[PDB]
């Protein structure tokens, strides 16, 4: 399973350098649940990520958002994992109002790497807003 | 307050000597001089951080893309646009108007419609609409001028009908320095179902422009006229319209997939109208010039320029047989003719005195034909011009009047 | 002979630290670094002699117009065109191809005809022709690829026909580094009454080019890849074919007259396709870049580049599971994948070693498709790239393979 | 009337500064006889000098060429007159084969002014060659 945003940030800042951080992103991607061959369709495509990125969001029996995804680029999939960790167990309104900037600030992902990440965040916020 | 001494300290061309004499550049309307800041911004981006700007993988490319998008955001804040995704980078006001006319035009104007322009309009705000009318088969009606260089607004009820599609009007006229009532004409246009495009290539460098206060649907301007470099310019489009306009030029970046058997699909807004490699250095310099002008405060610039214009119009009364064109409340430019002498001679002499003014039709020939002249002499009163240059121009005009 | 130390000396960017480590810019095929000579030519023009260029009456304007036209002559003499009036300034290869397709296409292509492209073309040389075939209802035909990244010339018979209007081919591929046989393709296309457009954007910076020895009808290239500023590009056209093509963009300067009652008449060649203000700074910089390259000598540059390429190909044989794309006699670029790992991950790790290589589809999706891959990494070996950067790439790929 | 090319170049080089040279050119233009309103038509209009220019060329009762000209611009008319002087009293072939370049160089016109005069000379040479 994937760690919560707290454990994620702690384990990431625990990384001594940057290669460890990039492989940790790669792994976090490698932990995601596989995507159904039906869901990997042009209806679940994300542009601007410089790689084929699929992301599906849906409300379960309640008003909770359940996310899944995939990317043919390892580090992009790890970014999918991290974004899912940040937005985990939240309704569309929580997603729209939640400011994710400080978490990235605390993990330094635009100074190392980040525009495909912006595409992912924008698409997720668009789905959440369309739902709310 | 404003201090033209400190300001001129930054433009290096203002130290040139034209024909053995110190240069007095009075053609900023044709193109403004660039401060050292903008030159250095562009050259430094070139020296210590140039790379491709298509979301590249390595650090330099991603930094360059960030820089370009930051410049777009600055420009969107300049005109006060809702979203930075409502501004497209272009070569200049000419290419922007052509883009709007082809993209939005070819899909929004058909036979039986009609487009409205003004008789004071620049060629850049005249020829694209003529091409469009010739392609689709629409009419082009012209807002007449009054003798004083203002629009005959009373004719608006007889030019706007249920088939008026677009009003392509000029903000500040590059010949008469007249400022049209943008908000009121735009309200009248929106009351009929016809969008509005505004050529502000001359208005931006003098006072603040607020694309949301005018409610204009399209706004255009060029970068070499805002003390920035050439080859770059801004076209603001309302997000509602911009998100529905098809693509103009086709190539890389603006696409989302490119297939030889399943067709091609286009990318989202702004970028869909930016084919190939953008002018990255030009955008860097344009952002630098934007920052410069904002640091100087457009209101102080406008106050200084209005005071200098009043001083020059007072001084040009002591020139016999001078004839001025435009309203008293003109901005930035003075168009004139020295007696029956042709503009070419007045200008050739003035330049032989180191004074640089523009002579001819100024890409506004319908204005000339209205005024019954073949050409005019325009002088530009930019933020870096001094009272002493106004005195030099009055001196040259008087000496020419004598010698001719 | 050649000396890469003195050459790198003139590139300030080549002293920049990426991610904490000395940079090794291997992405020149997407964009080339500028020598301080070009930066400084542009800065000096902005500092000591800028002014609008529309044959202005004042000294600065006339001098600037002469500078732009002298740069036009330098361009025409670089590729070796008959006349300096056989060249047009555009924003880049993309805009040039769009212009060729819109001005010359709408009038020379009718429904039923068919255009011939190649499966390795850049998007700038794919999208314009698709839009054109949509506007006129023509058929786009493609020359396939062999496994080695060379064109299947054998399939030319079943492609050319009496309806074949144009062959749009690339001189050198930005992805495989393949150099197509332009002379023979052009002879075969002329035998069929078909014009030839050559996208040589990747060819001008590696060896001499001669538009008469090729006899091509149109030629295109961009300056940001020629070690020169952005937003400037050269479209060469045959004088006979050029003087007849209709004007594309409408605006000022490119009109002989502009009447709202008697129609608009055009002006002669090149300048007919230069609407509004042209990028004077970009053009000065492009002149400077052409001068620098001509000084270095394309023959010495080609020698050094082939030497560096053979060395890089010898050293890459020690990288396990490295798949290369293209023939052995490539120019400037190596396109690869590291085992099964995606291109983005290899490029990302390389970047964090200071190695700037590009990753993705390189604006050539049909090529990716032909190679059953979703993306490649591309590393370019310019005239300023050393052997140390080759060794650094090899070592970085080895480490990336061991770690992944 | 207008002086010959010899007296023209002499009195021009005798000018003390460029103002006198430009005024002498304006005057030379002033000396040109008036153009018939019929001849002031598009068929006789020239282009590229940035100002309306009319130049009519016609062979007199002999193989000799007679030139009439006008221009809405003073200095342009003066340059018209300078040309007429340089091409004065010559047959079509003599105009085709006369090298005006050294005269303008000794007058240094391209360094104090440049293309409109080139266009006028080209039009006159085209007429002379057609004849």
């Amino acid at each position: 399973l994937l760690p919560d945003k707290e454990k994620l940030l702690r384990n990431f800042l625990r990384c001594a350098n940057w290669e460890e951080k990039y492989l940790y992103i790669i792994e976090l991607g490698q932990r995601l649940p596989e995507l159904r061959d039906e869901d990997r369709s042009p209806q679940n495509s994300i542009q601007g990520a410089q790689s084929q990125v699929w992301i599906v969001m849906r409300q379960n029996a309640q008003g909770i958002i359940e996310l899944q995804g995939d990317s043919d680029a390892a580090i992009v999939k790890g970014l999918i994992a991290v974004v899912f960790i940040l937005y985990d167990q939240m309704t569309p309104q929580d997603i729209v109002n939640f400011d994710v900037r400080p978490w990235f600030c605390k993990m330094a992902l635009t100074q190392h790497l980040s525009q495909g990440l912006e595409a992912m965040i924008r698409a997720i916020r668009a789905k959440a807003a369309a739902l709310s | 307050i404003f201090s033209v001494d400190k300001v001129r300290a930054d433009f290096p061309v203002l130290s040139r000597e034209v024909n053995g004499l110190p240069l007095a550049y009075l053609d900023s309307a044709a193109s403004a001089q660039k401060p050292s800041q903008v030159i250095d911004a562009e050259a430094e981006f070139y020296r210590h951080g140039y790379a491709a700007v298509h979301r590249g993988i390595h650090t330099l490319s991603a930094q360059a893309t960030e820089k370009m998008e930051n410049v777009r955001k600055r420009a969107s804040l300049f005109i006060n646009a809702r979203s930075a995704e409502e501004l497209v980078f272009v070569r200049g006001t000419t290419e922007g108007i052509n883009l709007v006319a082809n993209s939005w035009g070819n899909s929004n104007v058909r036979a039986g419609d009609n487009i409205i322009i003004s008789q004071m309009e620049h060629h850049a705000n005249i020829v694209p609409w003529q091409m469009l009318c010739a392609r689709v088969g629409a009419e082009l009606r012209v807002i007449p001028l009054n003798p004083d260089g203002t629009l005959q607004l009373e004719t608006l009820p007889t030019l706007f009908d249920e088939k008026t599609r677009l009003l392509a009007i000029t903000h500040v006229s590059n010949v008469l320095g007249t400022e049209n009532p943008l908000a009121e004409m735009i309200t009248l246009a929106h009351q009929h179902g016809a969008k509005v495009l505004v050529d502000g290539a001359q208005a931006v460098m003098h006072h603040p422009v607020d694309v949301q206060a005018l409610d204009c649907d399209f706004y255009v301007f060029s970068g070499h006229k805002l003390y920035g470099p050439t080859g770059i310019g801004i076209l603001y489009v309302k997000e509602a319209l911009l998100q529905e306009m098809p693509p103009w030029e086709g190539g890389g970046s603006m696409i989302a997939t490119v297939s030889l058997s399943e067709g091609t699909t286009w990318t989202k807004a702004p970028w869909r109208f930016e084919a190939g490699t953008p002018n990255t250095g030009g955008i860097i310099g344009l952002g630098a010039a934007l920052e410069y002008v904002s640091a100087l405060g457009l209101n102080n610039i406008a106050e200084y320029e209005q005071n200098l214009m009043h001083y020059a119009l007072s001084q040009l009364e002591s020139v016999p047989d001078l004839t001025l064109y435009g309203p008293q409340n003109r901005l930035g430019v003075i168009a004139f003719n020295l007696g029956k002498h042709h503009a070419y001679d007045v200008g050739s002499f003035l330049d032989n005195y180191g004074i640089a003014v523009r002579t001819g039709h100024h890409c506004a020939m319908p204005l000339m034909a209205y005024y019954n002249v073949p050409a005019m002499c325009r002088a530009s009163l930019a933020m870096y011009n001094t009272h002493e240059e106004v005195d030099r121009l009055v001196t040259g005009l008087q000496r020419i009047h004598r010698l001719l």
